[PDB]
């Protein structure tokens, strides 16, 4: 259930608040319009292998 | 690293190498931001004076992405003890900021509860470094990475001749010949989640390298997230 069912559908952090999934992202990322995806704000964002 | 593979171009960009006077590696590190490096506290009692190197994959030539940085401030955990390696953690503030590029980028800091329930319950973590290739060998001239399973806390304690505190965890293999090793210390233990890599540990100690019945011991980064946040602010 919730954060235990496939990460709450979040890209990064998942948190449960009163029977409801709340997604968030590491520093340098902002949460997407759909409140689930994490979007890199600038180049060379943390946690990504360089291409 | 005993076993594993080489880091291919762009694969382990958050690796940092601590270098002494002879431009010689003795410990690893993890790039946390343009000014901060994470390492093991016990690494600071291994060289009178050192610098930090990033962007390097082969110490025997110039691939052009290499960068050396002087340290301005060393921030050692005040509760660190030589006798057990408890609180084995330090952050380094650099004199000049790291310029990110191919092979140079930070790993992400996770939030504690999510990392402990979601990252640390994943099958494996990834450790990397320029340390010895086997217990009795020389250090690697090539940066290597190795996939290490998370090891049940209970088995790890049974297997160990030394104390496993609440500030440590275990990873590696019971018998297979793959482990971290001498020189990899202070290096990154990261966990992958949806193509994003999060810091989960720091290479701390072990009873040799890859010995049957022994695991690798790492500093439990998730217990130190508030401490890291404070240190990164001054
Ligand atoms: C048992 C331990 C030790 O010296 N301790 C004393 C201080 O408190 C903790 C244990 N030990 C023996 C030699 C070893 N040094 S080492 O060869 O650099 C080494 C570090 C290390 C780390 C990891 Cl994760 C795997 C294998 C090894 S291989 C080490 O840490
Ligand atoms: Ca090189």
């Amino acid at each position: 259930k919730l954060c235990s069912l496939d990460n709450g559908d979040c890209d990064q952090f998942c948190h449960e608040e009163q029977n409801s999934v709340v997604c968030s992202c590491a520093r340098g990322y902002t949460l997407a319009d759909n409140g689930k995806a994490c979007i890199p704000t600038g180049p060379y964002p943390c946690g990504k292998q360089t291409l | 690293i005993v076993g594993g593979q080489e880091c291919k171009d762009g694969e382990c960009p958050w690796q940092a190498l601590l270098i002494n006077e002879e431009n010689e590696g003795f410990c690893g590190g993890t790039i946390l931001s343009e000014f901060y490096i994470l390492t093991a506290a016990h690494c600071l009692y291994q060289a009178k004076r050192f610098k930090v190197r990033v962007g390097d994959r082969n110490t025997e030539q110039e691939e052009g992405g290499e960068a050396v940085h002087e340290v301005e401030v060393v921030i050692k955990h005040n509760r660190f003890t030589k006798e057990t390696y408890d609180f084995d953690i330090a952050v380094l503030r650099l004199k000049t900021p790291i310029t990110f590029r191919m092979n140079v980028a930070p790993a992400c800091l996770p939030e504690r509860d999510w990392a402990e329930s979601t990252l640390m319950t994943q099958k494996t973590g990834i450790v990397s470094g320029f340390g010895r290739t086997h217990e009795k060998g020389r250090q690697s001239t090539r940066l290597k990475m190795l996939e290490v399973p998370y090891v049940d806390r209970n088995s790890c304690k049974l297997s160990s001749s030394f104390i496993i505190t609440q500030n440590m965890f275990c990873a590696g293999y019971d018998t297979k010949q793959e482990d971290a090793c001498q020189g990899d210390s202070g290096g990154p233990h990261v966990t992958r989640f949806k193509d994003t890599y999060f810091v989960t540990g720091i290479v701390s100690w072990g009873e040799g390298c890859a010995r049957k019945g022994k695991y690798g011991i790492y500093t439990k980064v998730t217990a130190f997230l508030k401490w890291i946040d404070r240190s990164m602010k001054t």
